[PDB]
C-alpha cells in the first residue's frame, strides 16, 4: 500500500 | 544560490539510486503492467530522494504519487528506451518492439510514445539530470485534488525551475532554448499518461499488487 | 546585469506576433461589450439561439486565426499539408485561450470579438456544456500571468508551431520556427517582469494545461454533435474532423 | 475535403 511505504 | 534550494546534484542521486526454465509469460501487456508494478515501489523510494518531498505533510505525499505516478513512470522509461530502436526497455529487462505492441492492440499509443517522447528525448540528448528535474516538475504538481497548501507544493516546483534552468544554461550553452524545450515534452507526457490510465482500466475486463491500488 | 532593450532581430519578430494577434483579436480593452438573455439563470442541455449564435463566432475566429497564423514568420512556407495538421492540431487551443483572455472576473462572464459578453451559464448553454467550469478555471488561472498582447500571440504561435504533432510530413522544420518564438517570448516575459522569473516557465506550462482542455473539447464535439439540430458548420468540421 | 481552410492557406 502506498501509505505504509512511507514511514 | 537557485541550487542552494533545489540542488540538481541531489536530484540526479535519486535518479541514479533507482536504476532452470523461462517463467515469464509473453503477451506484452503483462509484462509491460508486471514491469510497471514492480516500479512502483522504485518511484517511492525515488520521490523521497527528491529534496523537501518528505518534509511535506504524509496525505501531501500521498496525493502527489498517486497524482502523478503514471507521468512519473512513462518518463524514465521512455528515457531508459533512447537507445532502442522503435521499441522501449521495460525494467525487467525485456523489450517490446512496434509490431509485438501492434499485434496486442496497443500499437496506437506505443507509436505515439515512441515519436512524441523517447525519439524527442534521444535527439536532443537529455541527460539524466535534466530526466530527474521533469519528473521532480511532475511530482511537485500543485493541482492534484485534495493538496492542503498547495503553494507549498507549487513553491518546491518553481524551485526545480530555477535550478534546472540554471543547469541547462551551465552545461549546454549553445542552446538556449534547451529549457524551454525540456519543459515542453510534458504536454505530450500529460496526454499519453492519461491515454495510458484509459488503456490500464479497459484492461479489467492479469492483475498486480501495487498498480492494481494505484488505480483504485 | 541585463539590458532593458531588446535585440533588433527579436524585437521585429514581437512587433510582427504581437501585430498579428491584435489585428486578428480585439482585445477587451476595444470592444462595446453587449449582452442577451437567453438562457441567464439555469443551465440547460443546449441553448439552440446561444448555439447559433456561438457556432457562427466560432466560425469566425477560425478564420482570424488562419489569418494569424499566415502572419507568424514561416508559417506559410511549410507543406499546405503541415499548416493544415498544424491549424487542425491547435485550433481549439488557440481558440479557448482567445476567449480565456477576454474574461472578466468582477462580473464572471467572457467576451467574443463581437462584443457579446456571457455569464458562466450563458456559456455553458451557448455548447460548452461540460468545459464550462474548466474553461472558467483556466481563463481564472490565467489573470495573475497578466499577458499583453505580444505574450498572447507569442504563446498561441507556440502552441500551433509544435513539431510533436502528428502526421507532419517536416517535423524538424516545425521544430526549428518554434525556436525563436520560444527565445522571443523568454526574454520578453522576464524583462516586463524582471523580479519574478518564473513567469516564463509558469507561462509555457499553461500549454499542458491548455492541450489537455482542448483534448476534452474533441470529446465535446462528438457529443454536441448528437444535440444540435443540425451539422456542424462547415468550417468546425473541416477543423476538428 | 478541407476546401474551405485550402481557400484560406492559397491567399
Ligand atoms: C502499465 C502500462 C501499460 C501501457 C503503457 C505504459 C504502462 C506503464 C509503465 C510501463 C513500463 C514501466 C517500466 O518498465 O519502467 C513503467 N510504467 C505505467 C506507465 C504504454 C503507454 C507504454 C503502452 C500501452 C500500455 C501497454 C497499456
Ligand atoms: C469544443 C467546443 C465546445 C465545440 C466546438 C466549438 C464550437 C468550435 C468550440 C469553440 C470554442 C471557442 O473557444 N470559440 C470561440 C468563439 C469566438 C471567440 C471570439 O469571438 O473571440 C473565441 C472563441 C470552445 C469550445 C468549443
Amino acid at each position: 500500500i502506498l501509505h505504509r511505504l512511507l514511514q | 544560490s537557485a541550487n542552494e534550494d533545489m540542488p540538481v546534484e541531489k536530484i540526479l542521486e535519486a535518479e541514479l539510486a533507482v536504476e532452470l526454465n523461462p517463467s515469464s509469460p509473453n503477451d506484452p501487456v503483462t509484462n509491460i503492467c508486471q514491469a510497471a508494478d514492480k516500479q512502483l515501489f522504485t518511484l517511492v523510494e525515488w520521490a523521497k530522494r527528491i529534496p523537501h518531498f518528505s518534509e511535506l505533510p504524509l496525505d501531501d505525499q500521498v496525493i502527489l504519487l498517486r497524482a502523478g505516478w503514471n507521468e512519473l513512470l512513462i518518463a524514465s522509461f521512455s528515457h531508459r528506451s533512447i537507445a532502442v530502436k522503435d521499441g522501449i526497455l521495460l525494467a525487467t529487462g525485456l523489450h517490446v518492439h512496434r509490431n509485438s505492441a501492434h499485434s496486442a492492440g496497443v500499437g496506437a499509443i506505443f507509436d505515439r510514445v515512441l515519436t512524441e517522447l523517447v525519439s524527442k528525448m534521444r535527439d536532443m540528448q537529455m541527460d539524466k539530470t535534466e530526466l530527474g528535474c521533469l519528473r521532480a516538475i511532475v511530482l511537485f504538481n500543485p493541482d492534484s485534488k485534495g493538496l492542503s497548501n498547495p503553494a507549498e507544493v507549487e513553491a518546491l516546483r518553481e524551485k526545480v525551475y530555477a535550478s534546472l534552468e540554471a543547469y541547462c544554461k551551465h552545461k549546454y550553452p549553445e542552446q538556449p532554448g534547451r529549457f524551454a524545450k525540456l519543459l515542453l515534452r510534458l504536454p505530450a507526457l500529460r496526454s499519453i499518461g492519461l491515454k495510458c490510465l484509459e488503456h490500464l482500466f479497459f484492461f479489467k475486463l492479469p492483475i498486480d499488487t501495487f498498480l492494481m491500488e494505484m488505480l483504485e | 546585469h541585463e539590458s532593458y532593450t531588446l535585440t533588433p532581430e527579436v524585437g521585429e519578430l514581437i512587433e510582427k506576433v504581437r501585430k498579428a494577434h491584435q489585428e486578428t483579436f480585439p482585445a477587451l480593452c476595444q470592444l462595446g461589450k453587449y449582452t442577451t438573455n437567453n438562457s441567464s439563470e439555469q443551465r440547460v442541455s443546449l441553448d439552440i439561439d446561444l448555439w447559433d449564435k456561438f457556432s457562427e463566432l466560432s466560425t469566425k475566429c477560425i478564420i482570424k486565426t488562419v489569418e494569424f497564423a499566415k502572419q507568424l514568420p514561416g508559417f506559410t512556407t511549410l507543406t499546405i499539408a503541415d499548416q493544415i495538421t498544424l491549424l487542425k492540431a491547435a485550433c481549439l487551443d488557440i481558440l479557448i485561450l482567445r476567449i480565456c483572455t477576454r474574461y472578466t472576473p468582477e462580473q464572471d462572464t467572457m467576451t467574443f470579438s463581437d462584443g457579446l459578453t456571457l455569464n458562466r451559464t450563458q456559456m455553458h448553454n451557448a455548447g460548452f456544456g461540460p468545459l464550462t467550469d474548466l474553461v472558467f478555471a483556466f481563463a481564472n488561472q490565467l489573470l495573475p500571468l497578466e499577458m499583453d498582447d505580444a505574450e498572447t500571440g507569442l504563446l498561441s504561435a507556440i502552441c500551433l508551431i509544435c513539431g510533436d504533432r502528428q502526421d507532419l510530413e517536416q517535423p524538424d522544420r516545425v521544430d526549428m520556427l518554434q525556436e525563436p518564438l520560444l527565445e522571443a517570448l523568454k526574454v520578453y516575459v522576464r524583462k516586463r517582469r524582471p523580479s519574478r522569473p518564473h513567469m516564463f516557465p509558469k507561462m509555457l506550462m499553461k500549454i499542458t494545461d491548455l492541450r489537455s482542455i482542448s483534448a476534452k473539447g474533441a470529446e465535446r464535439v462528438i457529443t454536441l454533435k448528437m444535440e444540435i439540430p443540425g451539422s456542424m458548420p462547415p468550417l468546425i468540421q473541416e477543423m476538428l474532423e
